[PDB]
């Protein structure tokens, strides 16, 4: 009745804010693993040699 | 009576580099159209 109660109320507000961390800390892994992949793609100009040597020019 | 001249030398001939007008369909074409002019330019040189 008195004293777990007395302990889990001075519990609280550690947890909490670690807690808190926690969350902050997953969202910023979340951000930092976010990167724009660019691709490259074959030139056309070599498809358009290609082309050309199939004309026989 | 000193020589004359060398009937075994000739002029080689002089290649000139094909230049393409500057437009829109150059540049996309700029890496072929200079494999082009690199082309014809070695055919000068060796004849063929």
């Amino acid at each position: 009745d008195i004293m777990v109660p007395s302990f889990v109320y001075n519990k609280l507000p550690v947890i909490h804010f670690l807690q808190e961390k926690r969350a902050e800390q997953k969202l910023r892994r979340v951000l930092d693993e976010t990167y724009t992949e660019w691709t490259e793609e074959l030139d056309q100009a070599h498809v358009t040699d290609a082309i050309t040597r199939s004309l026989n020019i | 009576r000193a020589d004359e001249v060398d009937y075994t030398n000739l002029p080689a001939p002089k290649p000139q580099k094909t230049v393409w007008d500057d437009n829109i369909e150059t540049e996309v074409l700029r890496k072929y159209l200079d494999g082009l002019s690199q082309y014809d330019m070695e055919e000068a040189k060796y004849g063929v």
